[PDB]
């Protein structure tokens, strides 16, 4: 099946530049129209640019928000769609998608859809520099009990820009597993991440959180201890 | 250009209700109207284009229906499954604009936080900071009230609230309440609480813990 695979995205100062691409796979990326698609934090979606088949020689269009600064392009032979994005604005702070377009107009309609969509690679323009967070494991506290369940957590402090992602076990405890929303507090995120389990299993058995933050190149692990 | 509205942003629904999401355009799209579901965890496809053509492997009870510059959305009996924003989106003439997106949250029965508290770890109070945390789980409905009771004093300096998406799975809700001090007014007092008030009891619900004992 379809996969569409976007990477390149980051931090970047205002009136920066940036590459984001986009790895094909699953179709004949050839015979295809692609497009761009964003999404600005807690807001809907816009469509950025398209770039059309070679048999149409490449057409391209772009959203006036963008025009003249961004460049939609594209490698057949490696199945790959790029970005790039110079002078970026504030504004341009968005989750960006990969997208192929609907197929054939004589069956699927002339009218533009999205068929398949990427998971998006997010782009932050900011003038604050990158920082690292600060882990800390959430252990209860000695002489407390319930003989059924134990949560435990990791506190994931003070770090720009977003985002990251915090596992338990090498993704092992995937079922029981909250993450709570990042929240920006005088300019540094902080969230958390919090696991249930069999009151048996641990302290018995080992928990773990890795805690990614692709950004500032940090991999933190906090084993969890009585 | 042309502004796609969906006047509804947010709605409720029951597992079995029909849902009805609409969209309207500024001017005549010709039925080039598609809709597109995002799940909380940010994943994009697309259900319906053309007005009313169902995209193939998308569920029968997804329909669009519409003409002109109005248009619809129906979800004939609402599944678990089907939390999720649901988008418009004109594909007659560029640029292709989208509606502003209708979150829908489904219902579910009353349920009780659990909650569980933590002190500052070692690492942070080394550092001279320290944050007492504090988890209320897998609650309905979404609105609660957490307070901080510092040796049976309330405390709201410092305090960070973060309620999670809906879970996709039971439709409960779960928030992380964060308390930061430095060491030195953590090391001031012992007893740290966090109290949960909710519509589901009618007194809080309680965790605490006395600094000196841990």
């Amino acid at each position: 099946e379809v996969q569409l695979v976007e990477s390149g995205g980051g931090l970047v100062q205002p009136k920066g530049s940036l590459k984001l691409s986009c790895a094909a796979s699953g179709f004949t990326f050839n015979t295809y129209a692609m497009n761009w698609v964003r999404q600005a934090p807690g807001k809907g979606l816009e469509w950025v640019a398209r770039i059309r088949s070679k048999s149409n020689n490449y057409a391209t269009y772009y959203a006036d928000s963008v025009k003249d600064r961004f460049t939609i392009s594209r490698d057949d032979s490696q199945s790959m769609l790029y970005l790039q994005m110079n002078n970026l604005k504030t504004e341009d702070t968005a989750m960006y998608y990969c997208v192929r377009h609907r197929g054939a107009p004589l069956y699927y309609g002339n009218g533009a859809w999205f068929a398949y969509w990427g998971q998006g690679t997010l782009v932050t323009v900011s003038a604050a520099k990158t920082t690292p967070p600060s882990v800390y494991p959430l252990a209860p506290g000695c002489g407390d009990t319930t003989g059924s369940s134990v949560t435990s957590g990791c506190l994931v402090k003070g770090y720009f820009p977003e985002s990251v992602t915090v596992t338990w076990n090498s993704g092992s405890l995937s079922s029981s597993v909250h993450t709570f929303p990042a929240l920006l507090q005088s300019g540094l995120y902080t969230m958390s991440s919090s696991v249930t389990v069999p009151s048996s299993t641990w302290p018995s058995e080992t928990v773990t959180c890795s805690v990614a933050h692709p950004a500032s190149s940090t991999t933190v692990d906090k084993k969890l201890e009585p | 250009d042309i502004q796609m509205t969906q006047s509804t942003s947010s709605l409720s629904a029951s597992l079995g209700d029909r849902v009805t999401i609409s969209c309207r355009a500024s001017q005549d799209i010709s039925n080039y109207l598609n809709w597109y579901q995002q799940k909380p965890d940010g994943t994009v496809k697309v259900l319906i284009y053309y007005t009313s053509r169902l995209r193939s492997g998308v569920p029968s009870r997804f329909s669009g229906s519409g003409s002109g510059t109005d248009y619809s959305l129906t979800i004939s009996n609402l599944e678990q499954e089907d939390i999720a924003t649901y988008f418009c989106q004109q594909g007659n003439t560029l640029p292709w604009t989208f509606g502003g997106g209708t979150k829908l949250e489904i219902k579910r029965a009353d349920a009780a936080p659990t909650v569980s508290i933590f002190p500052p770890s070692s690492e942070q109070l080394t550092s001279g900071g320290a944050s007492v945390v504090c988890f209320l789980n897998n609650f309905y409905p979404k609105d609660i009230n957490v307070k901080w009771k510092i040796d049976g004093s309330e405390r709201q300096n410092g305090v960070l609230n973060s309620w999670t998406d809906q879970d996709s799975k039971d439709s409960t809700y779960s928030m992380s309440s964060t308390l930061t001090l430095t060491k030195d007014e953590y090391e001031r007092h012992n007893s740290y609480t966090c109290e949960a008030t909710h519509k589901t009891s009618t007194s809080p619900i309680v965790k605490s813990f006395n600094r000196n004992e841990c």
